[PDB]
């Protein structure tokens, strides 16, 4: 009975309405961007992650989209079990604590819609509201990811109910956008305008100018810098694991093979690397290369000297 | 807000030395910060046993 | 102040050109 | 405190903060923050019966539920 | 009807008759 | 020491294979703005676009209300001011 | 000017057949598209998405999983470095000695540590004239020294 | 066993990363169509276009039977509905 | 039936798409 009253209570109601789709989906954005930047059995899990995003994104649109609460009820009880049990699945971490914690928030944000309800005018994009600025700005680079144009177009289509196709709807999506665009232009030119036979100002392009040569930098040579500068750092100690000194002496039947291996060779501390260094301190270029090995690098070849194996 | 700071200490004094007093020393702290506001304004004189 | 302003205008337009300037 | 410890420890009350707390009337309830003061006690109880070497941030914990309990008395 | 209907735009629309 | 021991995939190849990619077409993406700009200037540079964009907004009001008969109408004006550049010059102009 | 008459052409033609089959089967007016068309395009459009990201992974790593030709070990050298000083007891086998285990011989290895899920799991995940045999020589002649 | 002995150049990696260059390149040419959709629409959303192909198949024709002259005649007609939006819109109306 | 006739023109749209929608 109390679990009915619950649910009847969260449907049915008397509250008001708020369309906090915009923050779920920015949530879930920076939990995508998380969770690629980590792909550090992990690849795999990493791309099944991958998927999931997508597919609670694109069931999220859905739900919005036909202005559901009981199917953002069920889909928000379904997603809370399902992310609190992949916490048990950790077999494949700061990254994972992360996307736990933004996935708190579009947890937050999401029951608030449930409980709030769905607003009536749910249709137009976020960054096509007002022309400042920041919607401007926005709207670009939000725009701009490869693939999201097309799939939000798809996606509104499948779930909005229209009469027309995909290509109309694409139509009216792609006037939209420019035309806010435009709109952001004309409404900031209006705001803050300059006077006629006047430069532009120097300042003004040089700092266009600039970034976009420092951008064009960053696409050839700072990708060389970062290469280069991972690949010279020397990752993991190698040491020498035996000492096979074989003084092949005899021209027809080389032997002397008295040699030795891990037991007697020495990985040199940091006290004794201190010490070799030191020994090698007045020449330069000595003490350079003991110092420049790492501790625990410059291994002691304790060969062993004694026989028994024959000369042959 | 003293009698709370003692709350705490009672708490952590229970914490630390991990023991069957310890054990009462968090029930202790349990009980008074439930049923503690109540006598933090009626056991100031009133019978503070 | 007057600089400030300028230079948000700068960036601003540069972003213009983020999406058709 | 389930991004600091996991299993049974947490895993229960995160889950009904989004599931029952959240999705309510207003307010939570009693009941709700009443069983999140209960559940922390008893964590903080068998924690103390020994996992080794338990961790307290069920004192935050506790104190926070206690402390949200006390400004909704005085309302 | 749509076949029909959404191909049915004339001048007469952008008529400028009180465009509020 | 040795260089390159790293974990995940192939710290030496597989994700950083795909890192490129990624830029790359990201790459791609971004010029797809400043490359063919110039190709539009003819149906780009148009003042106001108040009219248009109330065109576009009531295409959604009237898709909330769902009355879809007035969708087909209103996207054949928008269609029609596409498709001919000298309405557009007409509807666009800054003051009337 | 040949291509500009030939994209003219296909791009008409393909106008012309969507304005036929307008006209050999039309819609109404305020008519809803109708679900199931939307639902057919629009999933076909994510499937081909899936198949451009998912199953070239998909692909590439089943491939990868699979263990191509088997890897036997010619010589079973077990050298019991024994002397701190010198290492000997270097008694050791070859291919002759090494018997690549055939099928009833994989059974029986499989059936012996049967008991054991993980052992005989081991035994019988690796191929048939997989798991060889090591019959190490163990006669000297060759001192230590 | 080992994983990766196959025949053919390389089963690694000649063929293999030629299947990959071809995948990608078939994908750039998908996209020439599902990416610049939008910049036609005021040029391709036209009606009847039973009178731009009787011009087309004339020049076919008139190449067939070997007039050339003609064909630069009617070559000129198909430019200048290209050239001239509005002349599209009168020539491409539904009925007349 | 109908339903089937739904699913080719649905077929058709979306490889309608396929040249420039």
């Amino acid at each position: 009975p109390l679990r009915r009253f619950f649910h009847d209570i969260l449907h049915t109601k008397y509250r008001a309405a708020t369309d906090v789709y915009a923050l779920m989906f920015l949530a879930d954005v920076v939990d995508f961007i998380i969770i690629i930047f980590g792909f550090w059995q992990v690849p795999e899990a990493f791309l099944v992650m991958l998927l999931i995003q997508f597919s609670t994104m694109v069931v999220d649109r859905a739900l919005y989209l036909r202005k559901t609460v009981l199917g953002k009820l069920a889909f928000q009880v379904a997603l809370v079990l399902a992310i609190h049990l992949w916490m048990f699945f950790i077999l494949p971490n700061v990254v994972a604590q992360l996307w736990y914690f933004v996935k708190c928030i579009y947890f937050a944000l999401s029951a608030y819609q449930i409980r709030c309800g769905y607003p009536t005018r749910i249709l137009g994009n976020f960054l096509t509201k007002k022309y400042n600025h920041l919607n401007l700005f926005l709207f670009q680079g939000f725009r701009l990811v490869p693939f999201l144009v097309e799939l939000r177009a798809v996606m509104d289509w499948v779930w909005t109910d229209t009469t027309l196709s995909l290509s109309s709807w694409m139509c009216v999506e792609d006037i939209y956008a420019n035309i806010f665009i435009i709109k952001c232009s004309r409404e900031t030119e209006k705001k803050y305008p300059q006077p006629k036979g006047q430069k532009k100002k120097k300042i003004v392009k040089y700092g266009m100018g600039g970034l976009i040569i420092l951008f064009l930098i960053a696409i050839i040579w700072f990708p060389l810098l970062f290469m280069s500068l991972v690949r010279s750092v020397v990752g993991v100690v190698n040491q020498p694991i035996d000492v096979t000194v074989t003084l092949k002496l005899g021209g027809y039947e080389p032997l002397f093979t008295m040699s030795a291996q891990q037991p007697s060779i020495i990985p040199f501390t940091a006290q004794a690397y201190e010490e070799l260094s030191r020994q090698f301190d007045p020449q330069p270029l000595a003490m350079q290369f003991i110092s420049q090995y790492s501790p625990e690098d410059i291994v002691t070849a304790q060969i062993e000297g004694s026989s028994g194996a024959l000369w042959r | 807000y003293l009698f709370w700071l003692v709350l705490v200490v009672v708490f952590v004094t229970g914490a630390t030395r991990i023991s069957i007093f310890g054990l009462g020393y968090l029930l202790a702290c349990f009980y008074l910060l439930l049923f503690g506001t109540a006598l933090l304004q009626r056991d100031t004189r009133a019978r503070l046993v | 102040c007057c600089e400030s302003s300028d230079c948000l205008e700068i960036c601003m337009e540069c972003c213009g050109i983020c999406f058709p300037s | 405190n389930h991004m600091v410890t996991a299993s049974a420890g947490s895993l229960v009350l995160p889950v009904l903060v989004f599931l029952w707390a959240m999705l309510s009337i207003p307010r939570p309830s009693k009941r709700f923050w009443m069983t999140a003061i209960v559940f922390t006690e008893i964590a903080v109880v068998v924690k103390y019966l020994f996992t080794d070497g338990y961790i307290k941030y069920d004192l935050v914990q506790l104190m926070a539920l206690f402390f949200h309990r006390s400004q909704l008395l005085c309302y | 009807d749509h076949a029909t209907v959404i191909h049915s735009g004339d001048y007469f629309l952008f008529e400028s008759d009180s465009e509020e | 020491k040795v260089s390159p021991p790293s974990l995940g995939f192939l710290a030496g190849y597989g994700i950083m294979g795909l890192y490129v990619s990624i830029v790359l077409v990201i790459g791609k993406f971004v010029h797809g703005f400043f490359s063919e700009i110039s190709h539009s200037i003819m149906f780009e540079e148009l003042p106001c676009v108040d009219r248009i964009l109330k065109l576009c907004q009531d295409i959604f009001l009237v898709r909330e209300t769902r009355e879809l008969e007035l969708e087909e109408e209103l996207y054949a004006k928008l269609i029609f001011l596409y498709r001919s550049p000298e309405t557009m010059i007409k509807w666009t102009r800054e003051k009337e």
